[PDB]
């Protein structure tokens, strides 16, 4: 079907800044086109309508342009309460579409993530299970990668990921990786590591350590 | 399709 | 004022059927060209249409979820269901009805479809989590090590959220990053909950996990092992 693509997917920015955010559509939807914004655990809230109506209630630094295929919101004069996700949704063909979201999140200097790595516990071992979990604190921007290698086997499938909210003080975010294996599998391998890359980091950093090394 | 009030 | 609430069940069974009741006011299904649609949205992931109905009645249904879904209204209630059957963990997400409005009229006569370009009022959502798994504590597991030292404590294999983390019995903040838990394919939840202190500091740190819904309550003194 109808593919919207947002641009760009994620944005910093700091209070007083001008910000635009725009929506593609693969084929044109007129001026069916709505603005949304979503702060955490809140519904979404319609901004613009009909691709640059006002809705009745919404702040005027807000602002929408465009039909066919391509529109963009504009914020005029970021507030506080405009650092969330943005969302476009076109409403000219079946299904109504929503965009991937553009997150606005507070800009802060550039921090690499301080990486950790943690072998799993004996006593996780004792049940049969492992986890081996990576942790890359504090950095910013919020895009991070985080590969794992077992004895140099890129890893895919066994692991999961979680990232805090942008912190209220420091503007950085933290993400815990855990990967999971049996305890037999992991019994077969000696380096364990997690990779990482970052903007902040010149090159990828390699947290690692060798199983039963004691 | 088009949607409800297209055209 | 128009108002929209959803409620259900906050968790189901996979191959079971979800029924999603929307309630409304402020507006009534009756009312010309109105439409009530459902969107979801899986945690930390975008929005997803699902369906929308119209007061003459009229359905549409996401491709992807046709064969699962059935919208319907009670006009007289102020109601609309969604139905969906055979769900699976992939279907845990937030759920949110929305108010759709018909074209404006003027002496009942219509003059402006711009207004219907766009979901105008939503309800605050509800969220539904699919997975076969009861009520389970979780088992917690020590995890640990500019010249900053980390640890924490992996809080495993439990059902449902939430489970609360502290450190040192709440006296410990700074440096402290409790991470969302991720529904492992096992369809139990799993967190990690660290901190970061000087490297010097290694002071006793010990997180104190409860998870309410089993009566589990663990506190776990971490240290940076060797003895």
């Amino acid at each position: 079907a109808l593919q919207l693509t947002q641009s760009p997917s994620s944005l910093s920015a700091s209070v007083g800044d001008r910000i635009t955010i725009t929506c593609r559509a693969s084929q044109g939807v007129t001026s069916a086109l709505a603005w949304y914004r979503q702060k955490p655990g809140s519904p979404p809230q319609l901004l613009i309508y009909d691709a640059s109506s006002l809705e009745s209630g919404v702040p005027s630094r807000f602002s929408g342009s465009g039909s066919g295929t391509e529109f963009t919101l504009t914020i005029s004069t970021l507030r506080p309460e405009d650092f969330a996700t943005y969302y476009c949704q076109q409403l000219h063909f079946y299904p109504h579409t929503f965009g991937g979201g553009t997150r606005v999140d507070v800009r802060r200097t550039v921090a690499a993530p301080s990486v950790f790595i943690f072998p799993p516990s004996d006593e996780q071992l004792k049940s049969g299970t492992a986890s081996v979990v990576c942790l890359l604190n504090n950095f910013y921007p919020r895009e991070a990668k985080v590969q794992w290698k077992v004895d140099n086997a890129l890893q895919s499938g066994n692991s999961q990921e979680s990232v805090t909210e942008q912190d209220s003080k420091d503007s950085t975010y933290s993400l815990s990786s855990t990967l999971t294996l049996s305890k037999a599998d992991y019994e077969k391998h000696k380096v364990y590591e997690c990779e990482v890359t970052h903007q902040g980091l010149s090159s990828p950093v390699t947290k690692s350590f060798n199983r039963g090394e004691c | 399709e088009l949607d409800k009030y297209a055209s | 004022r128009i108002t929209l609430k959803e409620s259900g069940p906050p968790l189901v069974k996979p191959t079971q059927t979800l029924t999603l009741t929307c309630s409304f006011s402020g507006f009534s299904l009756s009312d010309f060209g109105v439409g009530v649609g459902w969107i979801r949205q899986p945690p930390g992931k975008a929005l997803e249409w699902l369906a929308i109905i119209y007061s003459d009645d009229d359905k549409r249904y996401s491709p992807s979820l046709n064969t699962r879904l059935t919208i319907t209204k009670d006009t007289s209630k102020n109601q609309v269901v969604l139905v969906m059957t055979r769900v699976s963990p992939v279907d845990t997400a937030t759920y949110f009805c929305a108010h759709r409005r018909g074209p404006t009229t003027l002496f009942g006569v219509p003059i402006a479809r711009g207004p219907v370009n766009a979901m105008d009022v939503w309800g605050q959502g509800i969220t539904v989590t699919i997975s076969s798994t009861s009520t389970k504590g979780p088992s917690v597991f020590p995890l640990a090590p500019g010249a900053a030292a980390a640890l924490g404590c992996l809080v495993k294999d439990y059902f449902p959220e939430p489970v609360t983390v502290s450190w040192n019995s709440g006296a410990l903040t700074s440096g402290v990053h409790t991470f969302p838990a991720v529904l492992q394919s096992s369809g139990l939840y799993s967190l990690s909950s660290v901190v970061t202190v000087p490297s010097s500091s290694l002071q006793t740190y010990t997180c104190n996990v409860n998870h309410k819904p089993s009566n589990t309550k663990v506190d776990k003194r971490v240290e940076p092992k060797s003895c």
